[PDB]
C-alpha cells in the first residue's frame, strides 16, 4: 500500500495492490514482481511531499512448516494437548534447525529437509524425555518432512493460523526536479530510398541542472536502414531555450538536442520538471 | 502425391473475398459470433496429372465448392480448403478399429504400450476423419464426360508429427482462451486480464508437477516484444508468472495499467518448471488490444 | 574560429550516396565573445548566415541541397543541409568546396564580414544472390516491392546460368517451424512461425526446366524482410541454397 502523505494534498490515487485472489504471492530473489501505481495529481499541481509505502511481507520460513506442525504432528487435540505444551520451546529449539529446501523450491519440492544432519539428531529423546505423542511420533513427522515433499498442498489453506504478520513500511520521496516548460517541434520527411513504415517510441523529457540540456532522439525505422531525412520545422513555444539541429537523418548518430540552459522558465507548474516535447512528423 | 497443413490467423477483407476459400471461411463466420479464426484450420492438397490432357477438378469438402480448376498435361497445381479443425471436446479417440479379416491372431502392440498404440490411433483416426469427407470429381477437357472420382486411400502416406496438432487440438497440452474488458481503452485506465485454461485429457502422460508455471508475453504487433521492464509501455501487478493447476479450469490475472501505447497484442507461454529448456509449448491466442 | 563544421557521409548502396555537412557554435569560441558581448550587455552572439553553398569540386562544378534553405541568423545553435552525390562503381574519389558567409552583428551597425571555405573530398566509405559454387546468379525482377492485401501475386526469379545443362532445379517453401536467454527463445519461436505460416507459395515443388512465375496468397500481415524459407535444390548432394532476398509488407 502507497498513501497519502501528513499534509492536504488529497491525491487521487488509483493504483493499489492487495493480494486479493491469491493469500499467497511468493517471490524468489531471482524475478521481478513489479508494482505499479497511479498516483494522479489533485485540483493542484502535485508537490514535493514524502509519502509512504506500506508491505505487509513475511519470510517463508515460518510458513512451510506449518503443515510440518499443526498437521504432521498435532493432528489430535489430545495427542497435541500435553505432549506440544511442555516441549513448543523444545519444539521450536528443534524445528528452528530445520534447514529447508530453499534451493530447489522454484519448480517443486516444498516442504523437504535438504539433508543437514538427519541421523544424528534422533538422540534428543534420549537426555531429554517427554510425551510420546511429541517424543516419539514427531520424529517419524521428522520423516515425513525429510520424505514425501509437496510440490504444492494448497498452502494457503493452512497458512492463516500461524503465520505473523511482518509489516516494513518505507518512505516513498517523489524525487523530482522543478523547470517547468514546453516545446512542439513540427516535421515533414524527405524521401530517401522508400517510406519505410516509422513507428514512434515516446516523447517526454524532465531534466534540470547547471548548463542544462535536454537532449532527444528520433523515432524508430523497421524497414532497410539509413532511412529518409526528416526534414523538421520549430514551434519552440512557451519559453526560450536553444535549438540545435534542422533537417536530420533517421537512422544514424543525429539527434536534435534542443538544449536549455536558459532563462523564461516557469517553476513547479507540474508533477515535476516537464516539457512535454511532441514532435509531430506530420 | 504430397500433402501440408497450416492454421489461420487473418480475419481477411471483403474486397479481396472473391477466392473460394475465404468466402467460405468468412460466410461461415457472419453467424456463430464466439469463434473469429484459430480455428478454421487450411490443408493444403497438391494434385498432379500424368495423363495428356487437361482435367476440370472440382472438390466438394462439406459444404465447400470449388472454381473451374482447370489442370494441365504434367502439371501439379496446389489446390486449397479449410475445415474446422477436430475438437476433443465433441468427442473421444481412445478406439482402435478391427480389421475386415477376423483372423484372431491377436497380436502385440511392442512400443510404449500407452503411448504409440494411442499416438498410431490418433494418427489414422485423424485420418478416417479426413478421408470421410473429401470429394472430388473430375471430367476432361472438352473431349469426353468421362466424370469420375479420385480415390486417395493410396495416396494420403500417413500423418506426421506436425500433421497432428495442427488438424488435432488435444496432442499438446492446455487449451487457452483471452477474456477482455475492452480492446479500445485510453491511457489512463486499468485492466484486468482474465485468460482462462482448460487443462486436457492428455495430461497423463505426466502427473508429477501438478503446478505448471506459464508466462505472459506482450508482443508490439510489429516484432520484438517488450521486456520485463516495460518502461512507459505496459504496467502490471506482480511477476507474471502466476501458476496453473494440472487439475480444473484455474484463473489468472493481471492488471494492465496502459501508459502512452497504440496497438498491443497478449499471448501466453507454458514451462512446467522454473529453469531454462522447461518450455514446451506455445500457446497462438494472441488477442490484440489499441491504445488511443 | 568561430562555427565548427563537419561532413558526414553515408553509401546508400540501393541509391544514390548521401553526404551532409554540418554546422555547430563552436562553445570555445562562443565564450570569447560573449565575455565581450557581455561586457556590452548582450546575452548571445548573432552571427548571420547569408550565403551557404557546397560545390562540386572539379575543373568547375556546383550542385544543389536537397531540401530548401532560407537565409537564417541563430544564437548558439547548429544546423546541417545534406546534398545527395553519386554512388561510383570503383575509384573515383569526388571532392566538393562548401563555402559560407558568416555575418557577424552589434548595434545596428559593425557588421563584421566573414567568410569560410573548406574543399575537401567527398569519399567517408565508411539485389543479386549468387550460388556460391557455379555462378548460378538468382535476382528477383521485381525486389522488394509488393505491396500486397493478402491477394494472390505472382514474382519473377531470374535465374542466370553457365548455359551447361540449363534443366537441373526445384524450388519450395519448407513450411515448417524451425526446432532452434528465454525470452531470446520466444523471439525466436516468433520468427521462425511467422516465417513458416505466413505465405504459402501455390506452385510448391515447381522443378524449373530462365524465367519462373511463383504465385504465393500470403495469409498474415507484417513486414516479411529477406522471405526465407524459399530455397532451391540442385542436381548434386545439397545444393539448398537461399534467395535471401525480396521482400513484401502485405498491408
Amino acid at each position: 500500500e502507497l498513501s497519502a502523505p501528513d499534509t492536504r494534498n488529497d491525491y487521487n490515487i488509483r493504483g493499489d495492490y492487495i493480494a486479493t485472489t491469491p493469500a499467497l504471492i511468493t517471490f524468489d530473489g531471482n524475478e521481478s514482481f513489479i508494482n505499479c501505481y497511479e498516483i494522479t495529481a489533485n485540483n493542484n499541481f502535485d508537490s514535493k511531499d514524502i509519502f509512504n509505502l506500506k508491505v505487509r511481507y513475511n519470510t517463508l520460513k515460518e510458513q512451510l512448516d506449518c503443515f510440518i506442525t499443526d498437521a504432521v504432528l498435532i493432528e489430535g487435540d489430545v495427542e497435541w494437548f500435553i505432549l506440544f505444551e511442555k516441549w513448543k520451546t523444545f519444539w521450536e529449539l528443534e524445528i528452528l534447525k530445520k534447514l529447508k529446501y530453499d534451493y530447489d523450491a522454484f519448480k517443486e519440492n516444498r516442504i523437504i529437509r535438504l539433508l543437514k544432519t538427519s541421523i544424528d539428531l534422533n538422540k534428543t529423546k534420549s537426555k531429554i524425555r517427554n510425551l510420546c505423542i511429541e517424543k516419539a511420533v514427531l520424529d517419524k513427522i521428522l520423516i515425513c518432512l525429510n520424505k514425501v515433499s509437496r510440490g504444492i498442498a494448497v498452502c494457503n489453506t493452512d497458512m492463516d493460523e500461524y503465520v505473523r504478520n511482518l509489516v516494513p513500511k518505507q518512505l516513498t520521496v517523489p524525487v523530482q526536479l522543478p523547470g517547468f516548460e514546453q516545446f512542439f517541434h513540427v516535421q515533414f520527411e524527405q524521401m530517401e530510398t522508400s517510406h519505410d513504415a516509422l513507428h514512434d517510441t515516446i516523447a517526454t523529457i524532465g531534466n534540470s541542472l547547471s548548463y542544462t540540456v535536454i537532449v532527444e532522439n528520433l523515432s524508430g525505422q523497421w524497414g532497410q536502414d539509413v532511412i529518409d531525412d526528416g526534414g523538421y520545422i520549430f514551434e519552440i513555444l512557451s519559453s526560450n531555450e536553444w535549438l540545435i539541429h534542422g533537417q536530420k537523418r533517421c537512422a544514424i548518430k543525429e539527434k536534435r538536442k534542443e538544449f536549455e540552459v536558459h532563462l523564461i522558465p516557469l517553476k513547479k507548474g507540474y508533477l515535476n520538471f516537464p516539457r512535454v516535447e511532441i514532435t509531430n512528423i506530420n | 502425391p504430397s500433402m501440408d497443413i497450416i492454421p489461420l490467423n487473418e480475419l481477411f477483407s471483403s474486397q479481396v473475398e472473391n477466392v473460394d476459400w475465404i468466402e467460405y471461411v468468412m460466410s461461415k463466420i457472419r453467424a456463430e459470433s464466439n469463434l473469429h479464426s484459430r480455428d478454421f484450420i487450411l490443408l493444403l492438397l497438391d494434385f498432379r496429372n500424368s495423363w495428356i490432357d487437361g482435367i476440370k477438378l472440382n472438390v466438394q469438402f462439406e459444404d465447400f465448392t470449388s472454381n473451374e480448376y482447370h489442370v494441365e498435361a504434367s502439371h501439379t497445381s496446389r489446390i486449397i480448403v479449410p475445415i474446422k479443425k477436430i475438437d476433443y471436446k465433441k468427442y473421444n479417440f481412445e478406439n482402435t478399429p478391427i480389421p475386415r479379416i477376423y483372423p484372431g491372431r491377436q497380436f502385440i502392440q511392442s512400443g510404449l504400450n500407452e503411448e504409440q498404440t494411442i499416438e498410431m490411433r490418433q494418427k489414422f483416426w485423424c485420418r478416417e476423419h479426413i478421408i470421410s469427407k473429401l470429394k472430388c470429381n473430375w471430367k476432361l477437357t472438352t473431349d469426353q464426360s468421362v466424370t469420375g472420382s479420385v480415390d486417395f486411400n493410396k495416396f494420403i502416406e500417413k500423418f506426421d508429427h506436425k500433421m497432428v496438432y495442427t488438424i488435432y487440438p488435444g496432442r499438446l497440452f492446455y487449451g487457452v482462451q483471452l477474456l477482455l474488458d475492452e480492446p479500445k481503452v485510453k491511457v489512463g485506465e486499468i485492466i484486468n486480464l482474465k485468460i482462462i485454461t482448460e487443462p486436457t485429457s492428455t495430461c497423463r502422460r505426466k502427473q508429477n508437477s501438478t503446478v505448471n508455471f506459464l508466462d505472459i508475453v506482450i508482443f508490439d504487433s510489429k516484432t520484438s516484444k517488450i521486456l520485463p521492464r516495460s518502461n512507459r509501455r505496459i504496467l502490471y501487478n506482480g511477476s507474471l508468472t502466476k501458476p496453473i493447476s494440472t487439475t480444473k479450469v484455474s484463473e489468472i490475472n493481471l492488471e494492465i495499467i496502459p501508459i502512452e501505447k497504440g496497438r498491443y497484442e497478449f499471448s501466453v507461454c507454458i514451462s512446467k518448471s522454473n529453469n531454462q529448456d522447461g518450455i514446451i509449448q506455445f500457446d497462438s491466442e494472441n488477442v490484440i488490444l489499441s491504445v488511443i | 574560429l568561430l562555427n565548427m563544421r563537419l561532413r558526414n557521409i553515408s553509401l546508400k548502396s540501393e541509391h544514390c550516396i548521401l553526404s551532409s555537412l554540418d554546422f555547430q557554435t563552436s562553445k570555445a569560441s562562443e565564450q570569447l565573445t560573449k565575455k565581450f558581448i557581455y561586457p556590452q550587455e548582450h546575452n548571445s552572439f548573432l552571427k548571420l548566415n547569408f550565403q551557404e553553398i557546397s560545390y562540386k569540386l572539379i575543373d568547375g562544378t556546383s550542385q544543389i541541397e536537397l531540401d530548401p534553405i532560407c537565409p537564417l541568423k541563430v544564437p548558439l545553435t547548429a544546423f546541417s543541409y545534406d546534398s545527395i552525390s553519386a554512388t561510383f562503381k570503383l575509384v573515383l574519389l569526388p571532392k566538393s568546396t562548401q563555402p559560407h558567409r558568416v555575418k557577424i552583428t552589434l548595434a545596428y551597425e559593425l557588421e563584421l564580414h566573414p567568410n569560410l571555405k573548406l574543399p575537401v573530398r567527398t569519399s567517408w566509405e565508411t539485389s543479386l544472390v549468387n550460388s556460391k559454387l557455379s555462378n548460378v546468379k538468382f535476382k528477383f525482377i521485381n525486389s522488394n516491392i509488393k505491396v500486397i492485401k493478402g491477394e494472390k501475386f505472382t514474382m519473377r526469379l531470374q535465374i542466370i546460368n553457365s548455359s551447361s545443362s540449363p534443366l537441373d532445379l526445384v524450388v519450395y517453401y519448407n513450411n515448417t517451424i524451425n526446432p532452434i536467454t528465454l525470452e531470446n527463445q520466444y523471439q525466436l519461436h516468433n520468427k521462425y512461425r511467422k516465417i513458416a505460416e505466413g505465405i504459402i507459395l501455390l506452385s510448391n515443388d515447381y522443378k524449373i526446366p530462365y524465367f519462373a512465375d511463383l504465385r504465393f496468397i500470403g495469409i498474415m500481415s507484417g513486414y516479411y524482410g529477406t522471405l526465407s524459407g524459399l530455397k532451391v535444390l540442385d542436381l548434386n548432394t545439397n545444393e539448398l541454397i537461399e534467395v535471401g532476398n525480396g521482400a513484401s509488407v502485405l498491408i
